[PDB]
């Protein structure tokens, strides 16, 4: 059989959101910034030996219509929470990604993954441990990745997935 | 005394769709309305000219001006790469606004939006600073390349661009 998931990705302007999207449904990057509208994308693959349809909805990095961002958070089963990892701003904004999704979702428990991006590059603000250490309070799974060097890009969706996939089956 | 009149003679593919001509406030936006004016006519040596409306949402609005990086992450003003928000007087009405895009406070540079529709959340937020005075129906074709993430059908671009008398 199939199963299909929506997932959608979020964070501040310019961490990464559509380069990672790219890097997993068409396997390239380039250094062109395209700041995003809204983008989506539909894939078929195998994960973990169960195929599956993603749904990928590239958000934009902006905080000024509440009203489609609450959409995206009604209907996303699950969400990465992208931050890089030289843009301190972008990983203070991770907490109010969750606390919007969990408003939306009247829910505690909602599947999401927190992904530092641009781990490739030698101008990192944003430790590691603490990264870390916020998604360990949040109970969530963290992943550092590089759109650039493809590091981590399939592990970040597919441990979403494995998020969702576990908590519909629970 | 009275307010500059530039015009845009608009391309598709390099074929002439129509001309847009604008009011600029000069009166009550005369810093923002002289840049827009003097990109218009090229005189500092660099403008609009040649370059496209890279992002339409109908609906919405019609976006141009970056002459820079020809990918809508551009452009510039005559005062340096930015500058600051004039004022906010005047409002986003309705049809045929022009006022400036940015990317936060103090931010203008080239980049404008023609409204297709009132966009009063923008109000306080970007400065208005004329309005399109003949070729509504122009803009209005423009808009009919747009989509909904912006991205256009065909090549939208200022052919040619002046100052009129
Ligand atoms: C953190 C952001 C940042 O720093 N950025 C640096 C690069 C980039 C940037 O600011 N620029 C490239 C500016 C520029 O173009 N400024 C724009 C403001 C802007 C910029 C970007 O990149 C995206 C958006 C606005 C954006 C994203 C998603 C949107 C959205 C705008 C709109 C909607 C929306 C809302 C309600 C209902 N439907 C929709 C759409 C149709 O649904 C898909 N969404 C989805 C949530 C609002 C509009 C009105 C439909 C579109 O608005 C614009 O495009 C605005 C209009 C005013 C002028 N604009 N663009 C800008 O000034 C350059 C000048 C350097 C990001
Ligand atoms: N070195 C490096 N650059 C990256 C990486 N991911 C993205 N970039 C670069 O960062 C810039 C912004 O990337 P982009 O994916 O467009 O960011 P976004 O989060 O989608 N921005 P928006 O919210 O405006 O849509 C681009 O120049 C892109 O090439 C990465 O892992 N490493
Ligand atoms: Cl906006």
């Amino acid at each position: 059989s199939m199963t299909e998931y929506k997932l959608v990705v979020v964070g501040a302007c310019g961490v990464g959101k559509s380069a990672l999207t790219i890097q997993l449904i068409q396997n390239h990057f380039v250094d062109e910034y395209d700041p995003t509208i809204e983008d989506s994308y539909r894939k078929q693959v195998v994960i973990d030996g169960e195929t599956s349809l993603l749904d990928i909805l590239d958000t934009a990095g902006q905080e000024e219509y509440s009203a489609m961002r609450d959409q995206y958070m009604r209907t996303g089963e699950g969400f990465l929470l992208v931050f890089a990892i030289n843009n301190t701003k972008s990983f203070e904004d991770i907490h109010h990604y969750r606390e919007q999704i969990k408003r939306v979702k009247d829910s505690e428990d909602v599947p999401m993954v927190l992904v530092g991006n641009k781990s490739d590059l030698p101008s990192r603000t944003v430790d590691t441990k603490q990264a870390q250490d916020l998604a360990r309070s949040y109970g969530i799974p963290f992943i550092e990745t590089s759109a650039k060097t493809r590091q981590g890009v399939d592990d970040a969706f597919y441990t979403l997935v494995r998020e969702i996939r576990k908590h519909k089956e629970k | 005394m009275v307010n500059p009149t530039v015009f845009f003679d608009i391309a598709v593919d390099g074929e002439p769709l129509g001309r847009v001509s604008f009011e600029l406030f000069a009166d009550k936006v005369p810093k923002t309305a002289e840049n827009f004016r003097a990109l218009s006519t090229g005189e500092k040596g660099f403008g609009y000219k040649g370059s496209s409306f890279h992002r339409i949402i109908p609906g919405f609005m019609c976006q141009g001006g970056d002459f820079t990086r020809h990918n809508g992450t551009g452009g510039k003003s005559i005062y340096g790469e930015k500058f600051e928000d004039e004022n906010f007087i005047l409002k986003h009405t309705g049809p045929g606004i022009l006022s400036m895009a940015n990317a936060g406070p103090n931010t203008n540079g080239s980049q404008f939006f023609i409204c297709t529709a009132k966009t009063e959340w923008l109000d306080g937020k970007h400065v208005v600073f004329g309005k399109v005075k003949e070729g509504m129906n122009i803009v209005e074709a423009m808009e009919r390349f747009g989509s909904r993430n912006g991205k256009t059908s065909k090549k939208i671009t200022i052919a040619d661009c002046g100052q009129l008398e």
